[PDB]
């Protein structure tokens, strides 16, 4: 068999500040075009893009993962569940031609950490060494979770990503960002009041706001709030399960542990499928534009 | 500058939280009717933080721009979740759109 072993090979001669200039470039354009998606920005879509490439990973055969950076291909670009992420791709490409040395896998995975931190989120350690790979490394279609299911499907699916209850709930906190659109997913409405700001709001409006199951214009069934908030049945299934409920209520009154656990889980998510050597440098903590005086 | 483009800015960036025109909504942020800088907060009984009342600040359009630029750096410990308005022109578009509805 010889299970797939993806070794982390650092780019030629590149180091911390070399990737920091990529961070700053992404963080700049993130601040440049703020008129994308009704003044939400490219923040959320860059996070979702980072999770979609890391969600194709299968722990059994070590297939897929963010290591590949195979998003440049045709087969995985036109996926029905991947729609809306073309914008995030065309966001990073003009940045990909000014640093031709950097690989796509590192660029996409650097976009998501960059997005979170610039959106006033937690510091997320990032590692390099994801090298581009031929067209036979591309994962098939349908490895991403379905929007219409229950908590049993959630816990089962994330086992393939090697995630426990705490990590699942924490990673699901990223759904306090942005919104949903019918033109790709088939669901409508903002997740929370603050779209581009990273907060524990996801857990707060879940345990407070009144949620009623209704029908959208796509005939799909979603949960709506009197305040205008929305949630997917699988996001809502977190309070339909006892194990997931205690963690949600923990992240509600405590924001710092959520920031702490998300940074752990999200980093673990992006590094899945990568075998790091013993001489590989310690994880990078990049400086935000606010810390640089901008 | 342009108060009509501040209408669009307020709709997407604010309206989901605040409201200028009525006095009863109190969604996430408090009502913005009549803000020339009363002082820190206005009371329907809207639960405030401990940060706002501290160091009373008149909301004059020059310091308002600072608060809209970086809400966290201007008032540390604020409950308001807003990234900020980094551009200068869009500020001068939104801040004018306010006080005519504050009549
Ligand atoms: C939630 C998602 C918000 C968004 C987006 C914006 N604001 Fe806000 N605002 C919000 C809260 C929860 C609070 C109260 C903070 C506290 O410590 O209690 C505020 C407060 C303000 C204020 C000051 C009012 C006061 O101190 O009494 C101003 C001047 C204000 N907000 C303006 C403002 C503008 C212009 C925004 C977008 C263009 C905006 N806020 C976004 C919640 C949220
Ligand atoms: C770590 C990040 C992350 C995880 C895990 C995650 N999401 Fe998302 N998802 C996002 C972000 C960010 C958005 C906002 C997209 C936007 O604003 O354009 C989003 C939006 C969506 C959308 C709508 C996208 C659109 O353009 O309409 C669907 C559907 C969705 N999520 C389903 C799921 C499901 C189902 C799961 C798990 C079972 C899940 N998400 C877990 C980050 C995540």
């Amino acid at each position: 068999t010889t299970p797939l072993v993806h070794v982390a090979s650092v780019e030629k001669g590149r180091s911390y500040e070399d990737f920091q200039k990529v961070y700053n470039a992404i963080a700049l354009k993130l601040r440049e075009d703020d008129e994308y998606d009704n003044y939400i920005g490219y923040g959320p879509v860059l996070v979702r893009l980072a999770w979609h490439i890391s969600g194709t990973w299968d722990k059994h055969d070590n297939t897929g993962g963010s290591y590949g950076g195979t998003y440049r291909f045709k087969k995985e670009f036109n996926d029905p569940s991947n729609a809306g992420l073309q914008n995030g791709f065309k966001f990073l490409e003009p940045i990909h031609k000014e640093f031709p040395w950097i690989s796509s896998g590192d660029l996409f995975s650097l976009g998501g950490v960059t997005a979170v931190q610039e959106m006033q989120g937690p510091k997320i350690p990032w590692r390099c060494g994801r090298v581009d790979t031929p067209e036979d490394t591309t994962p098939d279609n349908g490895r991403l979770p379905d929007a219409d299911k229950d908590a049993g499907y959630v816990r089962t699916f994330f086992q393939r990503l090697n995630m426990n209850d705490r990590e699942v709930v924490a990673l699901m906190g990223a759904h306090a960002l942005g919104k949903t659109h019918l033109k790709n997913s088939g669901y409508e409405g903002p997740y929370g009041a603050a779209n581009n700001v990273f907060t524990n709001e996801f857990y707060l409006n879940l345990l407070n706001e009144d949620w009623k199951l209704e029908k959208n214009d796509a005939n799909n069934e979603q949960w709506d709030s009197k305040s205008g908030y929305m949630m997917l049945p699988t996001d809502y299934s977190l309070i339909q399960d006892p194990k997931y409920l205690s963690i949600v209520k923990e992240y509600a009154n405590d924001q710092d542990k959520f920031f702490k656990d998300f940074s752990k889980a999200f980093e673990k998510l992006l590094e899945n499928g990568i075998t790091f050597p013993k001489d590989a440098p310690s994880p990078f903590i990049f400086k935000t534009l606010e810390e640089q005086g901008l | 500058g342009s108060a009509k483009k501040g209408a669009t800015l307020f709709k997407t960036r604010c309206l989901q939280c605040h409201t200028v025109e009525k006095g009863g909504p109190h969604k996430v942020g408090p009502n913005l009717h009549g803000i020339f800088g009363r002082h820190s907060g206005q009371a329907e009984g809207y639960s405030y933080t401990d940060a706002n009342i501290k160091k009373n600040v008149l909301w004059d359009e020059n310091n308002m721009s600072e608060y809209l630029t970086n809400p966290k750096k201007y008032i540390p410990g604020t409950k308001m979740a807003f990234g900020g308005l980094k551009k200068e022109k869009d500020r001068n578009d939104l801040i004018t759109y306010l006080k005519k509805a504050c009549e």
